[PDB]
């Protein structure tokens, strides 16, 4: 029989009924390595770390692809501007400190 | 003084609260339930038995006819068979060959053990709740008397007066309609005294245990007494009553949530645990000494030695403190992260005493105060060895009970880091923008 | 009896009434019973006064 921290209680034949709860002990350990972590909580909370797993790597791969998508837009304005007309020279800060593309020519 | 608050709707766990009545010292206060019981109001419709069908003697008419009127009897059967020349003790009882008449009557009624056992059918409504309180305060012991769980009534213990404030929950493990068979409660419906199927459990409804009238349909029909003997043979379906013994489920107090253990001679639901409990007491005015004849500590540093998570009390504290005279002065924590075992201590000039907690929380940040002066204590817990203990817990496990340190940095490095990584993202569209601006002009 | 269940024997005929269409009633919740006249007040509830 399950038993939860809020009780279970069991009548076995004309034995007076026995009630028992259950405590926090667990498993893992908290203060650890990362993959320690979770395995403690996992067994403390079956329902719930399996769910803010999954969401912190839904706004981290979100969180991701929303960055790339400005990252990549501000350095293809750093080329656009002095690709097209090679004779400009290039200053030495957006060589590679602000944009990534260095000096040529 | 009139001290209001609210306490939860649990009978073991004592509820602890320091009073403050200004210009005077702090008066510790405790009260804890004892009993809980709901009781509703009920009214009985019927009662419901095995049943006992007796047979008068048949007439034995030789030759002729005899036939019978309309009786007022429940269930009562006529029917009259012809030439039946019937033999006794002693030869032949008639003479008249093939022309006779018997009679055969049958009747329903009560048993003689329906007395003893039977199935009452009732309807309850919301009636009253009470309980049964223990007080203490101050140095008076314990005194305790049940009271009623109503604003309006106040019950006084000792010298004090307690309201007991209505309950939030109008929950209650009875429906509209109970049957209360011997010792135990069912939750059942009724025929309505007015049918009964014969076979299931209204095949005998009765008022009253003493009552006259009797509604009984049993599917009673008589037979034909055979080869000459003097007998009334009836077939009819076993009763409903024998049978709803064998094939009942689980009673109400196996069944009910929260741990309602249901009593009978009121038909309470005893111990129940939903909801929270307000509460309203007046202490004596004479309980309360002055602030002036109390000791004032000063310089309190607190250090927990040994904390665990575990049920009973298993935090171990120790606080160094300086006081300018010896006397007692209560300890109280009026946060939920812990709760105190100790009551109240006996000082001296610059000593130390101990005390014992329970909490849940891996790291606790708890304060208390003793001697209307607070000193704050922070330690570290470990998890216990038990797996199982048969005694409920004394602290309250809240929503942030289970982060420890090492997990909130791994909370703050994923939101901190991830976040920033648009506002690097959201400020470099603002500045190749305010430079493509000054190419403009 | 005013429900659609129990029937009633009115010389050889059997008559079930069926509910009423409507649950009003004219008591309140607490009433006063003084002599013959009954009252729609409330309660101090044995505590007050």
């Amino acid at each position: 029989f399950t038993v939860t921290g809020e009780g279970l209680e069991y009548t076995w034949g004309n034995h007076p009924p026995k009630r028992v709860w259950a405590q926090e002990s667990g498993e893992g350990n908290p203060h650890g390595w990362p993959h320690e972590v979770v395995v403690y909580y996992y067994n403390r909370y079956p329902l719930t770390t399996i769910i803010g797993l999954c969401t912190c790597v839904a706004i981290i791969m979100v969180s991701c692809v929303t960055s790339v998508w400005l990252l990549c837009r501000t350095r293809n304005l750093c080329i656009t501007p002095y690709k097209l007309a090679p004779n400009a020279q290039v200053p030495i800060l957006l060589a590679l400190l602000c944009c990534i593309k260095p000096t040529r020519a | 003084y009139e001290h209001t608050a609210v306490m939860p709707n649990k009978v073991g766990i004592p509820y602890k609260a320091l009073v403050e009545r200004p210009g005077y010292a702090p008066v510790h206060l405790q009260i804890q339930l004892v009993n809980t019981r709901i009781i509703p109001s009920t009214n009985l419709e019927y009662i419901t038995c095995k049943y006992k069908t007796k047979v008068p003697s048949p007439v034995v008419k030789c030759c002729g006819a005899t036939q019978c009127t309309s009786k007022p009897h429940p269930d009562y059967q006529c029917q009259v068979f012809s030439g039946v020349y019937p033999f006794m003790w002693g030869g032949a009882y008639c003479f008249c060959d093939t022309e006779n008449t018997q009679m055969s009557e049958a009747y329903v009624e009560r048993s003689e053990e329906c007395s003893i056992d039977h199935a009452k059918a009732y309807k309850v409504h919301t009636g009253t709740v009470q309980a049964m309180v223990n007080i203490t305060y101050g140095s008076v012991s314990w005194r305790s008397a049940d009271v009623y769980v109503n604003g309006e009534t106040p019950a006084k213990i000792g010298d004090a007066k307690l309201i007991i404030g209505p309950l939030s929950s109008a929950w209650s493990p009875f429906d509209n309609k109970v049957v209360v068979y011997g010792h135990e409660v069912y939750n059942y419906d009724f025929p309505e005294y007015g049918t009964g199927k014969a076979g299931s459990f209204g095949d005998l409804q009765s008022r009253t245990s003493t009552s006259n009238d009797l509604y009984a349909n049993t599917n009673l029909k008589l037979q034909r007494p055979q080869a000459g003997i003097v007998h009334t043979p009836f077939t009819q379906v076993p009763s409903g009553f024998e049978r709803w013994k064998k094939d009942k489920g689980a009673p109400l107090n196996d069944v009910a949530p929260f741990g309602c253990s249901i009593a009978l001679e009121p038909l309470r639901a005893e111990n129940c645990a939903v909801g929270s409990i307000p509460i309203s007491i007046d202490i004596p005015d004479a309980a309360f000494t002055r602030i002036s004849e109390t000791p004032t500590v000063s310089d309190l540093e607190c250090k927990i030695t040994e904390c665990t998570y575990a049920f009973d009390f298993g935090g171990i504290a120790t606080v160094a403190y300086k006081s300018s005279k010896a006397g007692n002065c209560p300890i109280h924590s009026p946060s939920g992260v812990a709760v105190i075992k100790e009551n109240d201590v006996t000082l001296a000039e610059s000593g130390s005493f101990t005390f014992h907690f329970s909490t849940a929380n891996i790291h606790p940040a708890f304060k208390l105060q003793v001697c209307t002066s607070a000193v704050t204590c922070k330690g570290d817990c470990k998890p216990p060895k038990d797996h199982i203990v048969d005694y409920p817990a004394q602290h309250t496990e809240s929503f942030t009970s289970a982060i420890s340190a090492t997990a909130w940095s791994w909370i703050k490095v994923l939101v901190g880091g991830t976040s920033a990584f648009i506002v690097l993202g959201l400020i470099a569209t603002a500045v190749v923008a305010l430079v493509l601006f000054f190419h403009r002009h």
